[PDB]
């Protein structure tokens, strides 16, 4: 999963700043 | 759950996409960058607001240890249904409902990951549950909501 878990990751991390 | 080494050597992985120059540090134009690699346009406002939100430091920028808590942190409230939908639709470009292997490497290649066909083809099986040989919506929202 590493690179799908890149991904996520990298889509969470937008997510969690722009809620933050 | 509680932290673990491979959680963080995860997180680490996620920040260095993000730190394009390999600084250290993620500015508001690396930020910008990966954001519009994944579908969003954000303004310059959004961007400092974004950074400044997770910048104790105040040098407007955004180190390893605060990108670190940042996604350690118990968060409950978020829009990642919309991001995770955006993310699907750059991926998809064509509008059909599945991500090819074509579009899947298309993508990999603008966030910096030049993966080899073997890469490529290994993602695009663990996403395939179905067996179809394409990566549909419900497929891809396992993929990007694993923890
Ligand atoms: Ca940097
Ligand atoms: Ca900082
Ligand atoms: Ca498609
Ligand atoms: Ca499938």
């Amino acid at each position: 999963r590493r690179k799908w878990q890149k991904t996520g990751n990298a889509v969470r991390a937008i997510g969690r700043l722009s809620s933050m | 759950d509680q932290l673990t080494e491979e959680q963080i050597a995860e997180f680490k992985e996620a920040f260095s996409l993000f730190d394009k120059d390999g600084d250290g540090t993620i500015t508001t134009k690396e930020l910008g960058t990966v954001m519009r690699s994944l579908g969003q346009n954000p303004t310059e406002a959004e961007l400092q607001d974004m950074i400044n939100e997770v910048d104790a430091d105040g040098n407007g920028t955004i180190d390893f240890p605060a990108f670190l808590t940042m996604m350690a942190r118990k968060m409950k409230d978020t829009d990642s249904e919309e991001e995770i939908r955006e993310a699907f639709r750059v991926f998809d470009k064509d509008g059909n409902g599945y991500i090819s292997a074509a579009e899947l490497r298309h993508v990999m290649t603008n966030l910096g990951e030049k993966l080899t066909d073997e890469e490529v083809d290994e993602m695009i099986r663990e996403a395939d549950i179905d067996g179809d040989g394409q990566v549909n919506y419900e497929e891809f929202v396992q993929m990007m909501t694993a923890k």
